[PDB]
């Protein structure tokens, strides 16, 4: 499973 | 910015037999940025409907595809590939050679 | 051996030709296993490999759900960085960015990965404890500012020790068959005539899986670097990778030259010679 990304 | 000429490779996923149907490769690789147009020739003619890998990147975040198509090679038919890419001012032609 | 799960993501601005597309593309190894694309017709977390297709609908809900929340948050991350670069709205900007874990023989963590790149240079990447970060520049700072703050250090070690290497493990049983079978090279050397003076040795290795090996030339038992040209390990298409290594030697000197190939296949390394 992926993970969310965080905002640059 | 700084950007990145493609390396190009063509060559066969079979060992070569002439009159043996087999599957043509043109794998392009080391280039950024991602958008490149890469055509498979025969005698020449664009191949209608190659099919490509999904776009991914190496540890040097220069990107990679495979743009690959059936074909059968023969003594008098000339394959090839051609690639453009920001970084040419013309398309690049790379033929296919069995030795390679 | 040893293995690694990774997620490969590439988004790019293209000013005046609709919002920037995202597309992530997933590896056990050298096998890639499911792709989303914000240009498809339908986005969706797509199987690329026939193992995962077993996966039930929550897993690819999920993954999904996750991969479109990207593409948002990619985007905004893309207006960021050309705030932090004052770059012109008219420009064509990348941000990509890899992440995922390494285990070894016995399933147990080696280490976990996320870093990125913008515009092809290294941009912010998590250092190999987990917890702190390395910053390229001052644009890259603002970035690390942002994530001590929200604590996303913590929030990929906990990923990647827990869910990563779990899911890994996963994959690597239900593509056992694949994922844990190492296929040798198929070796060969042709014989290529230059000139009257030299003729091109090549060294073939074809059909191997996965990707890492080692080929090479040898002269009188001295390694010849310098000397050969050794193409980049290329897809064949059919899970398998190929590659050669060529030395230009002098005619008569044939037997002077062997090539040598390792990989996790071969019961044992291989030394070749020109079989005229
Ligand atoms: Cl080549
Ligand atoms: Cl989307
Ligand atoms: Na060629």
């Amino acid at each position: 499973q992926e993970i969310r990304t965080f905002s640059f | 910015m700084i950007q990145r000429t493609p390396k190009i490779q063509v060559y066969s996923r079979h060992p070569a037999e002439n009159g043996k149907s087999n599957f043509l490769n043109c794998y392009v690789s080391g280039f950024h940025p991602s958008d490149i147009e890469v055509d498979l020739l025969k005698n020449g003619e664009r191949i209608e409907k190659v099919e490509h890998s999904d776009l991914s990147f190496s540890k040097d975040w220069s990107f990679y595809l495979l743009y690959y198509t059936e074909f059968t090679p023969t003594e008098k038919d000339e394959y090839a590939c051609r690639v453009n890419h920001v970084t040419l001012s013309q398309p690049k032609i790379v033929k296919w050679d069995r030795d390679m | 051996g040893s293995h690694s799960m990774r997620y490969f993501h590439t988004s790019v601005s293209r000013p005046g030709r609709g919002e920037p597309r995202f597309i992530s593309v997933g590896y056990v190894d050298g096998t890639q296993f499911v792709r989303f694309d914000s240009d498809a017709a339908s986005p969706r977390t797509e199987p690329r490999a026939p193992w995962i297709e077993q996966e039930g609908p929550e897993y690819w809900d999920r993954n999904t759900q996750i991969s479109k929340t990207n593409t948002q948050t990619y985007r905004e991350s893309l207006r960021n960085l050309r705030g932090y670069y004052n770059q012109s709205e008219a420009g064509s900007h990348t941000l990509q960015r890899m992440y995922g874990c390494d285990v070894g023989p016995d399933g147990r963590l080696l280490r976990g990965h996320d870093q990125s790149a913008y515009d092809g240079k290294d941009y912010i990447a998590l250092n190999e404890d987990l917890s702190s970060w390395t910053a390229a520049d001052t644009a890259a700072q603002i970035t690390q500012r942002k994530w001590e703050a929200a604590r996303v250090a913590e929030q990929l070690r906990a990923y990647l020790e827990g869910t990563c290497v779990e899911w890994l493990r996963r994959h690597l049983e239900n593509g056992k068959e694949t994922l844990q079978r190492a296929d040798p090279p198929k070796t060969h050397v042709t014989h290529h005539p230059i000139s009257d003076h030299e003729a091109t040795l090549r060294c073939w290795a074809l059909g191997f899986y996965p990707a890492e090996i080692t080929l090479t030339w040898q002269r009188d038992g001295e390694d010849q670097t310098q000397d050969t040209e050794l193409v980049e390990t290329r897809p064949a298409g059919d899970r398998t990778f190929q590659k050669w290594a060529a030395v230009v030697v002098p005619s008569g000197e044939e037997q002077r030259y062997t090539c040598h190939v390792q990989h996790e296949g071969l019961p044992k390394p291989l030394t070749l010679r020109w079989e005229p």
